[PDB]
């Protein structure tokens, strides 16, 4: 796809 | 709660949050850097009010966050982020909130926090961070 | 000419450029994506008029540029960008301008163009592209 | 590092 | 989503 | 402890560790992927023996780690990593070692762990992780 | 310089 | 031709190529850096022999490639890379081969070449480059 991606860490907290 | 997702930017200039010393973190808003200009992010607000506001104004670009830490715990039967601390290469900001429950921490050796996402009801329920070089 | 540098974004939604079939590329402007919202880039304008405008509206995010190519060459004693062609996964836009001089091309096997910078005087003098995953 | 995120940049093509 | 890291790749040049 | 730093690779094929419930994590060794081939990292050994070995053989590249968690704690007056758990998109490996002390966790929403660095004495003193897209 | 860079998170543990 | 793909590494220490000033580029082998250590790439060899070998030994890590350029042209019925030049921050290596046909160039303003792929038959048919921060 045409959307740039990035590292994402988490989540912290609920669920 | 209400999910939010700021996406990714080129850096962080300012963090605005609110908290209550007896419950948890309430509101959260970031002023990002976007290609050398400030970008005022959406203000992610609790469904309730009466929190104490805090403004963390970083000396961008030389000052940046190296560690985010906090506690998650129970407030009125909900698991929420009860406290946050932001440590930069220059200063520590916090703790804000209540320092009890389960601790968590994200220290960064190389790279930058460039964005936040998460969910906020009465309190910040959970959050994640975008990281980049 | 006048330098410009849009910086880096999430993707590309539209390119608006102008050209002359006897000279070179003139105006250049881009609507980026920024975390799902259109970001209207500044219109980088030639010092002169007489160009034909073209609007390259991409079906973002399913459509994205896979190759940028063109020619650079003499116009009035200046080395400028004479022609551009944009090839996406869905079709080819251009050539726009004059297909004469020294060819260049940037095919992408993996990754995306997320930003442009360069300089425009009477014509587009030069440009560079930000690339990201 | 600095607090400014970095990106690959290719180019310039055109005038030197 | 796979367990293989990815990288920007530009080209090809030559015969394509 | 002795510092180690594997650097960054393409992915992870296997983790070899050892542990003792009475103490902490001992040895640590990783078989990385390097461009589609196995790269056998150096075995980073504890100074002592008596550990139970664990081999985590992932179904690379279909299977990859989505969360690393564990506990740090005092063993014989030293702060060390007492426990580790590796959660993939397929199953959960661990906990290896007692889940007592200060918890930590690194869930990954997008991205991959591609390398480890740290320090091992009698036990794993500390570690960090390289992350990439 | 000529050496590629990567995001690193950590350390967790001592020090 | 036989396809090749080295994948991505940490940087480049040495390039070994061969050429003939009557034909085109023949063989290609790279010594990469892999996390501060040399990694000897596969040697990608032409189906025929007779080429003149050249070794470009870079002063890694201070010296790195800023632009790759060359020409593609027809040799005995095959369209191939007839010439290569590598410009670093220290000096220009080449051109090697025959500077005749259609030019191409990849200048890099920010980032590093960390890998090569392509195809070699009688001559280097084509190639692509992995780029990283
Ligand atoms: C007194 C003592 C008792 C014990 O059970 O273990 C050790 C270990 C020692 O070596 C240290 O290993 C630790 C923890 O991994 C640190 O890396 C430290 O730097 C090492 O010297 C020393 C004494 C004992």
């Amino acid at each position: 796809s045409g959307i740039s991606q990035t590292v994402i860490v988490g989540p912290w907290g609920a669920k | 709660g209400k999910a939010f997702d700021d996406g990714a930017f080129t850096g962080i200039r300012e963090i605005n949050l609110s908290y209550n010393k007896e419950t948890a973190i309430g509101d959260f808003q970031v002023v990002y850097d976007l290609n050398g200009s400030p970008y005022v992010g959406q203000n992610h607000k609790s469904f309730i009010t009466g929190f104490t506001p805090v403004k963390i104004s970083l000396d961008f670009p030389s000052e940046y966050i190296m560690e985010v830490s906090g506690y998650t715990g129970n407030v009125s039967g909900y698991v929420v982020v009860r406290s946050l601390t932001f440590k930069t290469n220059k200063k520590t900001y916090g703790p804000y909130g209540v320092t009890s429950g389960t601790p968590f921490n994200l220290p960064i050796e190389n790279g930058l926090i460039v964005g936040f996402k998460g969910s906020i009801g009465y309190w910040l329920d959970y959050f994640s961070m975008y990281l980049s070089l």
